[PDB]
């Protein structure tokens, strides 16, 4: 993924302000609420019966931190997204059999969460840069399908 | 298919747009044009510059169309038939573009209505825009 | 959104299916399980071998549900609510799988009813199965 | 795309019976009829106003023959689809901006057309083989978006 240097600076500046302990949870949580069928891959996580239950689920929050960390790993090596996500791709694709369109959906939910949290600061150009990043991450996680 | 709660959710949230229709609509369009440049090809010769008065007026039409969709949420095809004539029959807009605009409208609402954009409301708005999208990209005459 | 002619096309086409509805339903599932192996993960308790009596019996259930959908093409949400409860609330089927089964049904129909599978009828059946899919994958009560 | 010797044999036997002057036009025409927005990419082709107009449109038929030729080329180079289709990928993705979901739709319409022409001969196992092929072609065409 190629971001202009101004785009990379804008992306990393905002990311440095993202709460490492909550944002991943809010994005994963919203994926489960907005695209309910994704709840199927997390049966062992417990209570996902209502939006509130999903958002407050300790396992959703803990797992969300791991998802966010992967995004951060992606941002630190934009020129090696496929290698960075290789093990993860095999896990989701060949093992968990998560359909690929769902990767794009999580990336977009993450963008919505960033907009919701940062308000006006999540400007259109900033969003444009993040879209390049989440598309790259989704394509890298789908790699074992291309 | 929208649940009764989805309808209550959409009406409540979209009802806050009010006088911000043009502003919010314009912002969603600008987010789409910048994030997904290929969409600009449906608007050749439009002044698509930052702060463009043409985009602001267009944003108002899109937002007003959604207000119309909300006011006829249980019978949308009949309320949006002229927009289907335009997007499906005349312009032949590829459905992927509606997913891009819908996402940009959600991003815009999430940036402006923090109290309203709860996970449950977010889910209802996504479904609502997906339904509006299906109507506008379908030929049902 | 289906047009009035789409509904006529669907009723005429599905009407020709008639007594084979069960056989075609079984064939569409078999085609789906063989062509798209991940779809099999929703039926771990099923004997999915060629000719499996379970697949044959399930094919009839799917087929009869489509016959019901056709009979209630103007009011599918109400008519298919129990199936929506099952597919969306309980089984949480990813919508991609519905596009795969829909495609397999079209293949089955093209393979058995060549005269009837005209381009206009193909178009109508695709839209109809997409609409059935949306109902079955939506939680609306 | 890896096919078993059995799969390659069945795929090849079926393809040999394909009328190369017509099947491609039928598949392209059905794409334009079933997914109407695809007509936007062909506005220079003339009358695409009704299903009969689309199917009998000489330009649709002629172009469909080229499309079919590309699928035939793919069948002969299943081990190197990304290379074989590099030029076509650049054309469809970079120049024409065709969304990649449309490549998947055309492949499935081609499969419906094979079913339509061959009936009982287009068995479930033969369809399964063809789905791997058309998925491979769609993926190669979409390579510039990966
Ligand atoms: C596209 C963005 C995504 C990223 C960056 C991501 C990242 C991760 C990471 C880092 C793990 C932990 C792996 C480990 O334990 O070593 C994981 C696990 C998992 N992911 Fe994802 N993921 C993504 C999307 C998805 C989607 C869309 C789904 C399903 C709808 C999904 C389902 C799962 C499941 C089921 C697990 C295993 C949870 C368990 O341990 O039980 N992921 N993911
Ligand atoms: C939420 C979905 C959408 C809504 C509610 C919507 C609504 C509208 C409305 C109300 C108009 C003006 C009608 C008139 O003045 O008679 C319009 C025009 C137009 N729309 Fe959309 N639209 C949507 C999505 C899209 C998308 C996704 C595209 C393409 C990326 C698109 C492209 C156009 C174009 C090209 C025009 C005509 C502009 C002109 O040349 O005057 N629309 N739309
Ligand atoms: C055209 C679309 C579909 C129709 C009309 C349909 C219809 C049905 C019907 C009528 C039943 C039986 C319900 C009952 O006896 O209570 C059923 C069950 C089921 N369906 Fe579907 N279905 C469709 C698509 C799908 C898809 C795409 C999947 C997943 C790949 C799926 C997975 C299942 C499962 C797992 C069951 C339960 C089977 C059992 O354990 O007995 N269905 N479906
Ligand atoms: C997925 C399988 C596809 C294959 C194998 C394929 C193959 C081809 C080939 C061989 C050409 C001629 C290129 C040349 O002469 O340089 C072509 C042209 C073209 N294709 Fe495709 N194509 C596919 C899908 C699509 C789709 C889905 C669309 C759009 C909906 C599309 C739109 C076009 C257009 C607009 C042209 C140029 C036509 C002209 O001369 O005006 N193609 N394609």
């Amino acid at each position: 993924v190629h971001l202009t240097p101004e785009e990379k600076s804008a992306v990393t500046a905002l990311w440095g302000k993202v709460n490492v302990d909550e944002v991943g949870g809010k994005a994963l949580g919203r994926l489960l609420v907005v695209y309910p069928w994704t709840q199927r891959f997390f049966e062992s996580f417990g209570d996902l019966s209502t939006p509130d239950a999903v958002m407050g689920n300790p396992k959703v929050k803990a797992h969300g931190k791991k998802v966010l960390g992967a995004f951060s790993d992606g941002l630190a090596h934009l020129d090696n997204l496929k290698g960075t996500f290789a093990t993860l791709s095999e896990l989701h694709c060949d093992k968990l059999h998560v359909d690929p369109e769902n990767f794009r959906l999580l990336g977009n939910v993450l963008v919505c969460v960033l907009a919701h949290h940062f308000g006006k600061e999540f400007t259109p150009p900033v969003q444009a840069a993040y879209q390049k990043v989440v598309a790259g991450v989704a394509n890298a996680l789908a790699h074992k399908y291309h | 298919v929208l649940s009764p709660a989805d309808k209550t959710n959409v009406k409540a949230a979209w009802g806050k747009v009010g006088a911000h229709a043009g502003e919010y609509g314009a912002e969603a369009l600008e987010r789409m044009f910048l994030s997904f440049p290929t969409t600009k090809t449906y608007f050749p010769h439009f002044d698509l510059s930052h702060g463009s008065a043409q985009v602001k007026g267009h944003g108002k039409k899109v937002a007003d169309a959604l207000t119309n969709a909300v006011a006829h949420v249980d019978d949308m095809p009949n309320a949006l038939s002229a927009l289907s004539d335009l997007h499906a029959h005349k312009l032949r807009v590829d459905p992927v573009n509606f997913k891009l605009l819908s996402h940009c409208l959600l991003v815009t609402l999430a940036a402006h209505l923090p109290a309203e954009f709860t996970p449950a409301v977010h889910a209802s708005l996504d479904k609502f825009l997906a339904s509006v999208s299906t109507v506008l990209t379908s030929k049902y005459r």
